[PDB]
């Protein structure tokens, strides 16, 4: 037998669990990416095959989610830091928290215009 | 009235039933490290004896002293294996010689544990950086540079 | 049905319990049995302080305390008792700081202490600062220390292992406590463990009242058992009812009210106590303070709530279950609120109670490891757990049209109307009329689960049966006592007639059935040096 | 004493530092490659040889390649750690963990160090 | 409070000392020389530069000082080691050391005449 | 604390691996063309300008010496009698095995074809 319940915790248990998810999702996409770079010591065609075909919308809407995932990956571990390492840091949890939601969106929706100007310019 | 009683708290950080007079002292680190740091000064040192002295010498006394040195002497010394691994060994063995005495260093002139790690951090920090400084250097060389 | 062979066993987790079990832990091979985790247990309730003249902030021998303790419970209290309590408090409360328990400290780094109630410099001056103290919550950090003491020595728990009886061996020279026939609550298997000491520190009996103060696993049981086995109980009728204890509910207001400005202001919209009793403010006796409260209100919201019990099982000071006036059962011992060594006598002083329950929790251990090293097993009767078996199985298999919570209601209820803070006569023979219906009607209810894994309404119908025995016995004797001293107070006889009543009284059972009679006798008071005064 | 001992405290203090300065590393790598003149859409074989020739660029990428395998290898064991359940699970999926990330370091220092912008 | 005692030891005791500053001296130029030498990666001119600047007279009395902390950081640590594995190494300490300053005046002063006359020649 | 099973384990993995490192570099190189009739300076030239043989001769070398290291390690653990022979034979040990790899290294990694 096996219940399936939500527990409905904290806010830091949310962040601990996009924490684990995007960190998986980086590492991942970095070995595959590591590879493809190395495809560098082989030939100027070859690389200029496969990143002209990472050039593509579908690409493109990936690489924002990429950046959204590594944006708050940076974030959230600026937090754990600080907790980590400032005696202080376990009382201003969740004011930590609302910082780097604020940030996070800021520095978000420039970077999803920027790339959207790109992307629109290029068709 | 009596005498107020002394405060065994030394900073906030640290449990003062770690100093307790009658508490057992066991080891406070990874285990015989302090063995093979301790090997290491005296056999980095026989080496460094050769490597260090060396250096000193052909480079200040040999021909004409500092008074030759330019970037086309730096590219015919290093145009050949002996002098690649000899400085590649010197920058080795000495950062790791220098960083692991100011280790101990440190660690007899702080008196506080939070001084003692934020130090021994700058320390690995600094080290690291000069390591790879100096390989990078010495791996990726061109005398054709311009 | 499995079987133990053991040595001293302890039935009973709180304070005294678990001091008793770190004296007779190492001594013996222990067991203790709770039906709580020792941790749950009422001692943690206890917000006060624990006083013990130590004489770190101020100077205060044990005499002092010796006569405040006499004075407080209207000079019913055996004093032999009341001198070796306060002799040996000094030393408990440095015992328990030497384990580990986290006072509170003075500047130059002892123990703190603080003032409270009824503690004054030598018969009747000025407060003393007398109370030892760890934080808001001292009860709680005396039980985590013996816990954590019980841990260390590994003692052997059985928690929730409900007791429902001794097994008593007769021998020529009288009856011998031979083992405790116990219920695990976790598989509904009955144990009997063969001891040759058993120690009773089973706590108080609350719940018998509508509003009280004490958990909801604070029945009585220890009372409730050695009255079934034919030994007796004292003095059940003093009942300490506490004031501040919340109208709505009964939750004790002794949060924060106590050591502060506490106007007691009644009525529409007077203040009362100092038009009642002057020569002190609001510092007087409990049972003063409740008597004026109550009858101002016959004439936040507060309202008085039964709050401890002064009777129960009859003792020696080494802690020996005496079975008359001067007899002895061998290897029957006592200790806590259970039983009574005669210390508080008619009326409790704060902070005394845990301080009684830690050192004669100890006596009681020591003296029951101790006799259990020198004498040997005596032997024991045909598979005893035939009266326990048949108990239960005829609980559970049956069906009747009462429910044990309507039963129980109407117990409380009548208990809480007619046997409380004021009581008379035509009031206490109205409960008594209702206590025996009740106990009519208890013999046909209804258990709806029938299970063995973990089942509560065989238990909860089981100690509804203990309250209705007690219940009995604490009507009965307050009907005999006539006179008004200390918790107990007629309205019939309003002063304290001390010609005739300066005499613990002892019940005994007579049948064994619930529905049966009582015999009242008497026993007399231990006197030293403090004769009556006032 | 179940392995080796104040191993759990390095790696712990490893990923604190490591963040630290994968911070500046990876987010400077992501905008200087996505939002800077044309985003991907100037990548080439020219662009990575003419930003691999300066000491400033290879050391960064080095150095973004050891602290990003090293970050991402413990943090995947430690999720391994918490989700596997049997132990010989455990053991082989540690093990093509070290496997893969061994591969991934092994050949992107290939790369760095022995790439050549003459190559055809 | 903090008084200030000078102990008057072991000459071991100063031997000890100016070993720890020496090799401290010894981490702190490596810093640097490294840093300088790593300015041959961006071009010859640079590298050409800084070191002309330091080819000046301040710069060269440095360099003997340099010379003289590597020797005698060299030297003593010699003594530490022999000290420390040769079993006869404790009772001939202090004869080591008088072997060690005899050392450091010859090979210092023979160092010291060769780079004051690079010197004196420009 | 738990250096052996990792040395252990070292050994089996490691081995493993070896076998197709070894084996095909002993094939390649004795029994493929002319064996070491075919083999000079040119031959190790034009082996080492492909990623894949830099690679297979990088993996043999750090591969053999560590397996062998560690092989040496526990014969001598097994044959020294005194702590102190114990001690300079592991020493003289991990001096060697360091003094190849770091020769192997250099040389693998700094080649260059056009030397003269
Ligand atoms: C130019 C060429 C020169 C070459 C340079 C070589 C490179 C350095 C090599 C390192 C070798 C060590 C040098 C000293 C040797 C021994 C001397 C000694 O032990 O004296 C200790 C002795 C102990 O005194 P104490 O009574 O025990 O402590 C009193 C405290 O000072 C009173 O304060 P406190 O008690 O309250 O606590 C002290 C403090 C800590 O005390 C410190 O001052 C240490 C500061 C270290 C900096 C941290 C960098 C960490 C980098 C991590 C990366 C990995 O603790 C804190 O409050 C925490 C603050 C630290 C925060 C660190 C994180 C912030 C940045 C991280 C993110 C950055 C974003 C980018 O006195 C000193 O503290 C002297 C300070 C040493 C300064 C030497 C400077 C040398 C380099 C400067 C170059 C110019
Ligand atoms: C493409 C880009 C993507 C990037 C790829 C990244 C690559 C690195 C990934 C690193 C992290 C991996 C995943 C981390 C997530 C952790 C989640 C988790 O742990 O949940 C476990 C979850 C619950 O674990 P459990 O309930 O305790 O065990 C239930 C067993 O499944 C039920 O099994 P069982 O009860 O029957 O017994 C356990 C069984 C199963 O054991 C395993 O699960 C092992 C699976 C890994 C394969 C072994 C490769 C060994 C390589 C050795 C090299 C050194 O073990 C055995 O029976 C022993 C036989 C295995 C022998 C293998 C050795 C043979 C070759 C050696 C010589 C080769 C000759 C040449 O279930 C899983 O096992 C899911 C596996 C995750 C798949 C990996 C996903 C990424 C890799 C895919 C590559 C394409
Ligand atoms: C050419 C291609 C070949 C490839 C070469 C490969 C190179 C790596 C080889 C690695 C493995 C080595 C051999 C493994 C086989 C193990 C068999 C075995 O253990 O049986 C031991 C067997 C029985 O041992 P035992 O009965 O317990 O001891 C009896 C003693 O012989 C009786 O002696 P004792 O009772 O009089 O006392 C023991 C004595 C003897 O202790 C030794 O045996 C040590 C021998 C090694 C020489 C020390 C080099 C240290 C380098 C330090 C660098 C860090 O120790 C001492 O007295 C202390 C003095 C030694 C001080 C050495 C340090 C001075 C230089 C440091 C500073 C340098 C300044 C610059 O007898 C042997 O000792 C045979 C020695 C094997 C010779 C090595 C063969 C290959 C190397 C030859 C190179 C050419
Ligand atoms: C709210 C409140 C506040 C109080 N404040 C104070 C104060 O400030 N100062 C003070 O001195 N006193 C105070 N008291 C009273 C005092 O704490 C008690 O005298 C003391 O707690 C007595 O505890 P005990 O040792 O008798 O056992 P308790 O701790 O009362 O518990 C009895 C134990 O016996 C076990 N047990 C019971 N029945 C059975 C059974 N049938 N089978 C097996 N095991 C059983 C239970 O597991 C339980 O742990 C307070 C009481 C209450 C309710
Ligand atoms: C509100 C306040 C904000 C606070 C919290 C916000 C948390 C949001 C951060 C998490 C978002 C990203 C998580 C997962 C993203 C993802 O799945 O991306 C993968 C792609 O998976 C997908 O298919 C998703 C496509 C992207 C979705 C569009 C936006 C992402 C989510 C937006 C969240 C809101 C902002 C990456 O694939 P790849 O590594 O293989 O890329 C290869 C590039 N060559
Ligand atoms: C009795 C005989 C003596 C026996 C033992 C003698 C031991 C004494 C020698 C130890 C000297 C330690 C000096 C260390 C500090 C030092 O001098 O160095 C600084 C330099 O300070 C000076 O200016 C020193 C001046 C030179 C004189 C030093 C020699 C004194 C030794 C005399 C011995 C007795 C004759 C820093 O220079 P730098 O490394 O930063 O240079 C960078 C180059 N780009
Ligand atoms: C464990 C720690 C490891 C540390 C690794 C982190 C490295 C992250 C990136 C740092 C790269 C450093 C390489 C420098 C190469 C470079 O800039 O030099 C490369 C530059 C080209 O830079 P750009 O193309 O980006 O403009 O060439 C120049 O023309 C620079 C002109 C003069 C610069 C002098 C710098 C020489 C050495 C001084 C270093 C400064 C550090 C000071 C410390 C006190
Ligand atoms: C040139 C030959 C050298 C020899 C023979 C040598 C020898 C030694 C020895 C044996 C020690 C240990 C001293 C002790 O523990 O008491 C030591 C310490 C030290 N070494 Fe070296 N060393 C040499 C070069 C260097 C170099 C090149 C550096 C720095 C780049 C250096 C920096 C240090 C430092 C800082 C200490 C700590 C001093 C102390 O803790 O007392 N040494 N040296
Ligand atoms: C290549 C980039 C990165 C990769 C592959 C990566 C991967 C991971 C993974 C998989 C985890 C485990 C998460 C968990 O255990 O719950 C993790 C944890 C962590 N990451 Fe990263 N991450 C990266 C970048 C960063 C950055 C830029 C920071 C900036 C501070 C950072 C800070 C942290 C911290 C502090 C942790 C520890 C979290 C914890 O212990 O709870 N990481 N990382
Ligand atoms: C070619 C494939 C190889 C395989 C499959 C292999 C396998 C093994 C294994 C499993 C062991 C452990 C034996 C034990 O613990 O009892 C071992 C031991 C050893 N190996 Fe290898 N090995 C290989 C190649 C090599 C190479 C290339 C070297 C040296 C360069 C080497 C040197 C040694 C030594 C010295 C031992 C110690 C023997 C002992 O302690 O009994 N082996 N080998």
């Amino acid at each position: 037998t096996r219940r399936r319940t939500l527990y409905r915790g904290d806010p830091g248990m949310w962040s601990w669990v996009l924490h684990r998810i995007t960190g998986a999702t980086i590492f991942f996409f970095l070995f595959v990416h590591v590879l493809d770079t190395a495809l560098v010591r082989v030939s100027p065609q070859a690389y200029n095959e496969v990143i002209e075909t990472y050039k593509t919308p579908i690409v493109g809407l990936m690489e924002i989610g990429l950046v959204a995932a590594v944006l708050f990956h940076a974030l959230n571990g600026i937090r754990v830091i600080l907790i980590d390492f400032w005696a202080k840091g376990p009382r201003y949890q969740r004011q930590m928290l609302a910082v780097i939601a604020g940030l996070f969106l800021v520095i978000f929706i420039a970077a999803v215009g920027v790339i959207g100007m790109h992307m629109v310019e290029r068709f | 009235l009596g005498r107020p009683a002394p405060v065994m708290e030394r900073e906030h950080d640290r449990p003062a039933a770690l100093d307790h007079p009658r508490a057992p002292r066991k080891p406070r680190g990874i285990p015989y490290f302090e063995k093979y740091a301790w090997l290491f000064m005296r056999f980095s040192g026989i080496a460094l004896v050769f490597l260090a002295l060396g250096h000193l010498f052909i480079m200040l006394m040999w021909q004409d002293g500092v008074y030759r040195i330019d970037f086309n002497y730096v590219a015919e010394r290093w145009a050949s294996p002996f002098w690649q691994i000899w400085d590649m060994a010197l920058l080795w063995l000495a950062m790791i010689h220098g960083a692991n005495g100011m280790r101990t260093i440190i660690g007899d002139y702080a008196r506080k544990n939070v001084t003692k790690f934020w130090l021994n951090s700058l320390l690995l920090l600094a080290t690291g950086f000069t390591l790879v400084l100096g390989s990078y250097v010495l791996v990726t060389f061109d005398a054709n540079i311009s | 049905i499995q079987e133990h062979r053991y040595d001293v066993v302890i039935v009973g987790a709180g304070g005294a319990g678990m001091r008793a079990a770190v004296e007779a832990g190492p001594r013996a091979r222990t067991a203790v049995l709770t039906k709580l985790y020792p941790t749950r247990s009422h001692t943690g309730a206890a917000q006060g302080g624990m006083c013990a003249a130590l004489a770190n902030v101020e100077e205060d021998n044990w005499e002092w305390h010796t006569f405040d303790t006499v004075k407080g419970g209207d000079y019913l209290a055996d004093q032999d008792a009341v001198e070796i309590m306060c002799k040996e408090a000094i030393d408990a409360v440095l015992d328990l700081e030497k384990m580990g328990m986290p006072f509170n400290r003075t500047p130059e780094g002892r123990i703190d202490q603080r003032r409270f109630g009824g503690h004054t410099r030598d018969h009747g001056k000025a407060p003393v600062r007398r109370a030892c103290y760890a934080a808001d919550r001292t009860g709680h950090m005396i039980l985590q220390t013996l816990y954590q003491n019980c841990v260390k020595h590994d003692v052997e728990f059985f928690n929730e292992f409900y007791a429902l009886d001794i097994a008593l061996t007769e021998t020529p020279a009288g009856p011998v406590a031979t083992g405790v026939i116990a219920y695990e609550l976790a598989t509904g298997d009955i144990h009997v463990f063969h001891a040759k000491a058993i120690v009773f520190a089973t706590g108080g009996s609350g719940r018998m009242y509508k509003t009280t103060s004490n958990a909801h696993t604070l029945t009585g049981d220890g009372l409730g058992i050695v009255f079934r086995k034919g030994l007796p109980l004292e003095d059940m009728e003093f009942h300490q009812f506490h004031p501040t204890g919340l109208a709505g509910l009964g939750i004790l207001i002794s949060e924060a009210v106590r050591g502060e400005g506490g106007r007691l202001l009644n009525g529409e919209g007077e203040r009362f106590m100092e038009r009642y009793a002057p020569t002190i403010v609001d510092l007087a006796p409990r049972d003063i303070v409740a008597r004026s409260m109550v009858l101002e209100v016959l004439e936040v919201p507060v309202y008085p709530t039964c709050h401890y019990v002064m009777g129960g099982i009859p003792t020696t000071v080494n802690g020996q279950v005496l079975r008359d006036n001067t007899n002895v059962i061998p290897g029957l011992y006592a200790a806590g609120e259970c039983a009574c060594v005669s210390v508080h006598g008619a009326n409790r002083l704060g902070t005394n109670s845990l301080l009684d329950i830690n050192v004669f929790g100890r006596r009681a251990g020591i003296a029951a490891a101790e006799y259990a090293q020198n004498h040997n097993f005596v032997d024991m009767p045909e598979n005893p757990a035939e009266m326990v078996v048949g108990w239960v199985g005829d609980i559970l298999s049956e069906h009747g049209n009462e429910r044990v919570a309507d039963i129980r209601g109407a117990l409380q209820q009548s208990m809480d109307n007619n046997a409380a803070v004021f009581r008379t006569e035509e009031t206490l023979k109205q409960a008594l009329t209702d206590i025996h219906a009740l106990k009519e009607r208890y013999s046909r209810i209804t258990v709806h689960d029938k299970g063995k894994r973990y089942n509560s309404d065989l238990l909860e119908a089981i100690e509804l049966g203990f309250l209705l025995e007690l219940a009995e016995v604490t009507v009965v004797g307050a009907l005999n006592r006539k006179e008004s001293r200390g918790g107990h107070a007629r309205e019939d006889y309003p002063n304290r007639d001390d010609t005739n009543y300066m005499r613990h009284t002892m019940a005994y059972k007579q049948g064994t059935d619930l529905l049966s009679d009582i015999r009242l006798d008497y026993k007399p008071v231990v006197q030293t040096r403090y004769e009556p005064m006032e």
